């Protein structure tokens, strides 16, 4: 349904487990080196599926992105990525009101070179609901 | 606002399924006693057809070009498939419909305020099974008998 | 300006159906007493045909090569497609077409200038639903006896 | 958790087998005496189907719509491929159930909580060899007899 | 057909709710950081599609593009594209003379890094007409 | 400059119909009394063919092998596409010759500086109609008797 | 054929009714502010079409394309496009002679922001000849 | 290390043919006495299949559902291509199985360290010539008689 | 070097036709007494095949595989297409094959060394005319009798 | 075969008419402003057909391209290059024992804006030859 | 699975040779010109690949790519990936427990021109895996 | 199977006959005036085939490049690239050995215009062998 309760309700069901981490909710994302291991949650690229005759399908990307240190050795993303976030975004009890499908995709790795000041990685999900 | 006098766009779509008694042409426009499926995801109603009557005898006194009437029309068939909801009544009702040979009332009522009505019995049922998609239920009627269309009423 | 001559482009074709008493063939470039068909989305005008006849004894000298004449001439069978407004009369007046049988005649206008006649009894009639289109009426009609041509006419 | 109201994605459906003896519908939600394939690359279970029945006689005062009624239904066919595993006692399994004549009870387990049921016996066992791919086999069922559907139980 | 009739058309319809932002008619459109919350509409990348063969007929695509201020967080962004803006444009009486379809695409959102001045988000349909 | 020794590109060829009196084979290269069709955009002349004549008696001392020989040889059907232009008289000259049954020569004069002749009679008379796009006029005959090919004369 | 006629039958045929604009023949047109409005005609893009075997046959694409200065509102460059440009060339009788065929093809707007002194839009159409 | 319980890679299959004295099925990990085929360029082995009998009666109580057995088991064909050498020992002696008739046996051993064993007469051979590629050898066997499937040893 | 051992590129292959006094089998690898056909555009030799002969009796013990044996052997068709050069000696000949029935010898020798000879008659004839290539004539010859392969000496 | 007595042959028969401009063979030609008609050919663009088992095929590509002072008027350029240009390259006598198939491809102008000291206009043709 | 074990069991297969240079895990490998061999085992662009309906399946692409001078000749590159890194790569004990299919691909040689300090060759292979 | 003996086997037989040009074996090439006319060979963009069950396949594809001063003429480059290197390499005899099929691909030209100090010119084998 509306974008606002969905990554509500994810960040609600990805907070329980202890982290340690500043979660950012929405696009605009703003921090420093204190509170770097930082996880922000966005949807992007909505379209209209058009797929059922009877009601409105849609279809948009779900992200969830993790900020690192630069010259973090990479094997920490993996762990990160995978024993993190994986496991508790397969159920979630919340979320399967609203979406009536979600597939997973693949994770990617980004380090910046032009400063060496963040290295981040993102699992995508593709994510089709009713407006 | 619906109109039948302009072209429409073809979203919304739904399809209802007679149970109960009475007569099925009576009110077409009626939404009592009448079942609904659930979202639907193709819907192609049938296709009308007839056969060619040749007319053609020996006393006729130019034979160069071809001469036939109008057979035994004969409604199409319907197909249409859904999401599959192995829980709901709807498709029990489906199950049940093909199961037990019989011959029911079903509809379409278009988004342009017209409402069309046929008559079949089910002439299969099938299943879709995809690793990342959702499992549909494909399903296939044909028709019998004279039906109703939509424009009959004015 | 219209020029029977030089080659002209398909856009601007409109299609339509005699009403009334009398020879469709008499006056083709008529307009009075022939009804109109609205936004035609594909018009393919059926293909003339024949089928050969052979002709060979036993007492010819050469038999190398075969030879057959012509036989038996038709009318192919004339579709189009066009978008559905059940409320209009023309559409309506093409279920009459079709529930009730009869052979009718139709008539094409090209831009060029010259106009195409036909006569035939229509064979089927289906519908089309998108979930993002207009729904579309698809006709098919049987042509019957002689068609006169567009070129009859000089 | 599963839910037959709301749909499903056909991801971590698994198929059975029975073995040993008793009633295979007694228990569909069973899983002890039951058999399983392991990594199946691909499933579509069978399509039912009819037959068209003619109920027209010349007494009847119409004629110009055909009339028919549903005839011999029939259970489709199932095919699945799995990848090659001549070790695992399922497909040593399966070849023993292909060379020597005999029907049994396969089962397909949705991840949507429901079970699904056939009664049928196999009549293809193909592979398909690649360069850079996994050889798989591939294995096609004719079911026999009535099928038990998954939402039969409620 | 009149492409200023179509502008016009949605424009009143679009302003009878109450949003208190300004708008602005057609493509050039100017403003500083005091009349912030502006929506635009324009139509743009006309073509002739050559469906039917009655008559002409074009395909163009409607556009209604949201201006705030940077920094803003994807809330808000969120809240005009679902709440205010989809629900009116569905239904208007005075399209529905001149439009003979008219499909609904995803809207997408856009910031500026550059100076950080501007954060748009523009609804995107596509329009079927006959000139 | 033509030479028949070297390879050409099709570009420039033109087909010519025969009307008057006389024999067509006596001067192919003649263009006097030779009607000509302007603007055509597809030509694809007809294939020979032959039929297949076994050779096998009872008698002979091996059959391992089949030993089959050349039957009843036929000219092929000849198709070409041209844009629909009424006013001519080429193309009036073509209907004429469709509805009233008759056999006539045409020819293909190719760039090469050679000359091909057939003989047959029209089998199909078409229309295609486009909305951005000229109307073309698509035509098939098929061939009667035996051609004159075109390095027949050298 | 030659394009020298063509262009020139364009021109003659566009320059009847009033406009009072200065019109440019080809592609070369150097202008200021003054003799503002400036439609240009020229051909670009001509390839062998190989249509037919019995002789030569050519596509060419006919712009005609306005300039007007920038910052001015949208509807009224739509005002040329749509009630001036288009009416006259859907029927011209010197054009007949010459073209096998012309289609239209979607009109498009293009703003100079680099500094703001022109704004122009072409109207394209598809031209096949004999040549 | 191959291992049976694990899925392989097609890679580095082989085919071999039975040359000599004794029983192709005693012994199919046997090398000796086995020619081989080099560098085949594909291979799809046979697909085994059989033909459906059906089992019904008049007396039978229930008819709703058809009831089909297992009928004639059949092997399937097998078709591979492999690059044409004139030269090799190999390719003369599948030219020497072809023009005599006779049913040979042949095997196929997979990476994985199990081995097919089939029998038949061979069907097919040809070429397939290309201006910028090796020339290739395409074989088709038709076989006979119950195949030594990979799994009946354990 | 030619090698047939070594895999060889198709590039380089050519055609020839008997004319003359002899015994086509003779010596393959002469070139005297040989016409050469220039220029072709594709080659595609035929393909041997042979048909099933059924070996079953009901005094055998089991009938659950079927089997059969080789039957009619068959050379298949030859089919190469070429440039169309009316006024050369070469596609003269070929008319006069097509034209008068005869079942001459035709030979391709390729780059590897070997030669392959066949026998047989012409069964079509067929060009091909583009506006921008070419004009190609395309050529099928059915074979006839057992044929002389490459690899029957060595 | 040889690229060098094709590139001679359609120069020497390019050269009969009288045209008064300089011509270049081959890709390098260095200019100024006195010697500006210019009018080079080179070939471009070799490659392996493999179209016929007999013998070798190969393709290229042949251009023709002049050169006009910027600011020159387009109707000269087409005039250039259809007038002079193209009947002379539809039949050459010498190219027929060399060339196997000759095709046009169309011509295309294009002007300099970076300097403003030349404009030019090319004429493409495909050439299958043996080599 | 977890990406650490399959990188750490290439690493051990591939190090028990001798070759007498540095082994760097992961993306981030900071070295200056002393210890020159230097080798990087780094996984990039997983993907969900949904081939079978049992359990998941993901696609990922492994790379081994070698570190030498600038200038070094091309003829010692080629030894390295296809004498020392293509033997031990075919079979791995290790690998066969956690990977369910490994197809190679081909690798490829670049150069550094900018500064000229480096000169590298990645060998890549193609992953399919369980998670 | 080893580049090293392909490039190897190649300029053997491209050295035997007399063209006084130094040979540069492998990518690394560095080079001035004084010996200009210099020939170097590779090999470039290696990949798995996998097109036979039995063995390895690989392709790569095989470069002779020449240079020359810049502003030499075309027809002298045509003469380097047909008359000299296209006869020899088509038939090497020690060749034939390593490699399972060679086909040719197009030459082609380009010229240095950044600093005008070199003018290339490289021929393009396919190569398949089995590694």
């Amino acid at each position: 349904m509306k974008h606002t309760e969905l990554r509500a309700a994810v960040l609600d069901a990805l907070e329980k487990h202890d982290t340690g981490a500043t979660f950012f909710d929405g696009r605009p994302a703003v921090f420093d080196e204190a509170d770097f291991p930082a996880v922000a949650v966005y949807l992007t690229g909505a379209e209209y599926t058009g797929e059922e005759l009877d009601s409105d399908t849609w279809q948009a990307e779900l992200h969830i992105e993790v900020f690192l240190p630069a010259q973090v050795p990479d094997s920490e993303l993996d762990a990160w990525m995978e024993s993190r976030i994986y496991p508790v975004m397969s159920d979630i009890p919340a979320l399967s009101d609203l979406i009536t499908s979600m597939v997973a995709s693949g994770y990617d790795y980004r380090r910046d070179d032009d400063a060496g000041l963040w290295s981040s990685a993102d699992l995508t999900y593709v994510i089709t609901y009713e407006m | 606002v619906p109109n039948p006098t302009m072209p429409v766009k073809g979203a919304g779509t739904t399809l209802w399924v007679y149970k109960g008694s009475g007569d099925p042409y009576a009110n077409p426009l009626s939404d009592v006693d009448w079942s609904r499926l659930a979202k639907v995801k193709d819907l192609t109603p049938g296709e009308l057809t007839a056969e060619s009557y040749d007319d053609s005898y020996l006393d006729d006194e130019d034979a160069d070009w071809t001469a036939t009437g109008q057979g035994q029309k004969s409604a199409g068939d319907t197909s249409f498939t859904l999401a599959w909801m192995p829980g709901e009544q709807g498709q029990q009702a489906l199950l049940a419909w093909f199961n037990e040979g019989d011959t029911r009332a079903y509809k379409i009522r278009f988004p342009n305020g017209t409402v069309d009505v046929f008559r079949g019995w089910v002439s299969s049922i099938g299943k879709a099974v995809t690793a990342k998609e959702v499992i549909t239920r494909t399903v296939k009627v044909t028709n019998v008998g004279r039906p109703s269309m939509a424009e009959d009423r004015s």
